[PDB]
């Protein structure tokens, strides 16, 4: 009985920005879902494919953890449906999702006193994303019919925009840390099983 | 925004004699865990620096057991029990509590010897500085101990500043002595006006500061 | 074996950008918090920036905040540092160092212990066209015992120049000081050798200056003039 | 020089046993009766396309073929996959290899894995970050062409990398022949026989 390292993802000191969400594999474990549900620190624990109270007897071939940091308001855009902006340009969920989303407030940690800069979010893309596609590339993006000569003067705006994350805003704007678990039962021997 | 200091600023050590150095902070680095976050770093002459001690006293990996670290609160010390020929260079102490981190000014450890007095020379501008508008004067000090020494550039008692600079060399391997050299640069408008130019040297080994002067034209 | 190779150095005029890159080879790249530390020319070290195990930056130095921008990539084992709006005070070596404690190996996560250091680059900034050196004589004082004489190189850019004496044979008694910097960025240094004064008025002494970028090897015959 | 691929290219799509049953499945197969490209190694090793996976058939009596380089950039830029087989080691690596053309001896990395007298035929596919290689070795005594006959194609290995690949290149030993075909999305009817081995299929 060798438990699996979830503590290395939820207690991460920092969380990647939204447009470059971290994507970690997990395999060859006995995953303990008891802690992840009973905990009193989360503020949004949701599961779509399988209700939380029966995760102790479902063996998956593989499991992935996505991790990032989003605005407090926009946490209502991480869902199969419920499209919008962030789910439209940065991280889109597949429609037949079988997984869970865990979002909790981190007002104290991820917000500095004078104004942070390490967190950026995408804007001004050519077309809406497709499920799970990661686009970390930065290229100067055009607005209208204008030759893009590396010039950003009303011709091609730089996509990424910077979060402020001031420590004195209302509850609707302080950062929220999000971890999305995705389960996979591909044709292969069961690699992980709760006890 | 935490400022450190070190002491002594520069000390000469002799092989086989224990060494001691103190690093002081502004805010005590005792964390909630009870660990002090100070680190002690070494730099050899002409190479990349290397780690000596991390987490206050926890000895780093791969270094011999000849180093010791102690202290707490706002004062920490490093002691070298048996110093040898391969323990010269610069030492730094680095915080790890409140970002951004910081490095101390640095302690300069070298090999000690018997005190020696400098030899002093002066050098006026040549005739190639009479057709080029730029006049340079050079005062040279060689084979002296220790590192500390200082110079006045004197022109008709009117001390100058800013325009005169200086540079020193590494410690000579064999006889362990230093060399300093100062230069004074000026235009062609005042050089041919004042007559007596002097370099004054102050050092411990000399009873009085020594003035080497030359006169123009002669 | 663990390797940390950095690249990106080169002369850059003030008010431009650069992109330094540090590549790590020989360990779990994503299992250590990297740091970028400057080193001023002939001065003490100075912390510049860092990055934790999960690509989350840990703040920059107080005097540099506003321009530097760190970024990390675990897939390609790389750590990039974009620099913008330079000034003349940002010329220095730059090392990329690694932490010691592995995450989750024991309160909080670890950040200290800059143990392994690569050989840094030599970023520099200036605005001056490449000019050749000017060689100046330093005749013996002619006061004598062992009197010293030398030659002074002025107004050269960039480094390094190499000065020898008597074509290379004379080695006992030479002294050459590091290149001091001047008002207009044109450097200057000097070399001096001490010889017996009774042996000044008839012997031969020549100092040879070699500048590689300007492709010159000038000769100077130094003797007292009266 | 092109060749008539009689019936090659039918593998096991699903990991669930069947028996004496006719199962109709749509998948990415090699259509019956195609023109497979020949390559002769006299006095080729050019860059081929990797549009939809690749059926690579190697006829061998000298054992000089050694592996495969998959990628798009191919000079220490992206994680270009590599298969190398030498007298003891079968290494699968995805380093950014720094050697431009045909890395082997004459006669920036992420993951790695270690394990005309014969016909070794492989099929390469890449779906959802799983790179699947299905192989089969068959004993033949013929010097000229790809033979006439039917066999199954056992699914061998999978690798979790997940990169866009558009070109690939085989490699040899410095100092033979082979065939290549490409895959299209067809719909076969397979005849799982009594022991459960594909004994026939209709396109
Ligand atoms: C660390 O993670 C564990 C498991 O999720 C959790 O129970 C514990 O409270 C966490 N502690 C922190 C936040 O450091
Ligand atoms: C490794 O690949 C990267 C790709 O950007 C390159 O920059 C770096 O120089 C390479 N280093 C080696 C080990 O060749």
């Amino acid at each position: 009985t060798n438990l699996c390292p979830f503590g290395e993802v939820f207690n991460a000191t920092r969380f990647a920005s939204v447009y470059a969400w971290n994507r970690k594999r997990i395999s060859n474990c006995v995953a303990d879902y008891s802690v992840l549900y009973n905990s009193a620190s989360f503020s949004t624990f949701k599961c779509y494919g399988v209700s939380p109270t029966k995760l102790n007897d479902l063996c998956f071939t593989n499991v992935y953890a996505d991790s990032f940091v989003i605005r407090g308001d926009e946490v209502r855009q991480i869902a199969p449906g419920q499209t919008g902006k962030i789910a439209d340009y940065n991280y889109k969920l597949p429609d037949d999702f079988t997984g869970c989303v865990i979002a909790w407030n981190s007002n104290n940690l991820d917000s500095k006193v004078g104004g942070n800069y390490n967190y950026l979010y995408r804007l001004f893309r050519k077309s809406n994303l497709k499920p799970f596609e990661r686009d970390i590339s930065t290229e100067i993006y055009q607005a209208g019919s204008t030759p893009c000569n590396g010039v950003e003067g009303f011709n091609c705006y730089f996509p990424l925009q910077s979060y402020g994350f001031q420590p004195t805003n209302g509850v609707g704007y302080q950062p929220y840390r999000v971890v999305v678990l995705s389960f996979e039962l591909l044709h292969a021997p069961a690699t992980v099983c709760g006890p | 925004d935490i400022v450190m200091t070190q002491s002594p600023l520069s000390l000469p050590v002799t092989p086989g004699e224990p060494a001691s150095i103190s690093c002081r902070s502004s805010q005590s680095l005792l964390h909630s865990n009870g660990y002090n976050y100070l680190d002690w770093y070494l730099q050899k002459p002409g190479q990349s620096p290397q780690l000596l001690i991390y987490l206050g006293s926890n000895r780093a990996s791969g270094v011999p057991d000849r180093f010791s670290g102690s202290g707490s609160g706002t004062d920490f010390t490093l002691k070298i029990s048996r110093v040898e020929a391969e323990d010269v260079g610069v030492y730094y102490c680095m915080q790890a509590l409140q970002t951004p981190f910081t490095f101390g000014p640095g302690t300069k450890v070298d090999i000690k010897r018997t005190v020696a007095a400098p030899s002093v020379f002066i050098f006026p501008p040549s005739d190639e500085q009479l057709k080029s508008g730029t006049a340079s004067v050079v005062c040279l000090l060689n084979n002296f101990y220790p590192r500390e020494a200082k110079v006045q550039w004197k022109v008709d008692n009117a001390l100058q500043s800013g325009n005169s600079q200086e540079s020193v060399t590494e410690q000579d391997s064999k006889d362990s002595t230093y060399s300093l050299s100062s230069t004074l640069t000026l235009s062609k408008a005042d050089y041919e006006k004042h007559k007596v130019y002097a370099c004054e040297v102050t050092h411990q080994g000399l009873s009085s500061p020594v003035t080497k002067s030359f006169n123009r034209g002669e | 074996q663990v390797q940390l190779l950095e690249s990106g150095g080169g002369l850059v005029q003030p008010g431009r950008s650069l992109r330094l890159s540090c590549a790590a080879s020989g360990f779990t790249f994503d299992d250590y918090a990297m740091h970028w530390v400057r080193q001023a020319p002939g001065k003490g070290l100075e912390w510049v920036s860092g990055v934790s195990w999960n690509s989350g930056t840990i703040g920059y130095a107080d005097s540099v905040k506003g321009r530097f921008t760190i970024s990390r990539d675990n897939a390609k084992n790389s750590l990039y540092l974009h620099m913008r709006s330079l000034r003349a005070e940002d010329t220095a070596l730059y090392y990329c160092a690694k932490a010691v404690e592995m995450v989750r190996g024991l309160g909080a996560d670890p950040e200290y212990g800059m143990d392994v250091w690569g050989q840094g680059t030599t970023v520099t900034v200036s605005s001056a066209s490449t000019k050749g050196p000017s060689v100046f004589p330093l005749a013996p004082s002619s006061k004598g015992g062992t009197a010293a004489l030398g030659c002074l190189v002025k107004d050269y850019f960039p480094e390094p120049v190499t000065v020898s004496w008597n074509s290379g044979a004379l080695t006992s008694g030479v002294h050459t000081f590091p290149a001091v910097l001047q008002s207009s960025g044109l450097y200057s240094l000097s070399s001096v050798v001490t010889v017996p004064s009774s042996s000044l008025g008839t012997q031969t002494y020549i100092c040879n200056v070699n500048h590689k970028p300007s492709n010159t090897k000038v000769d100077k015959k130094v003797e007292p003039k009266s």
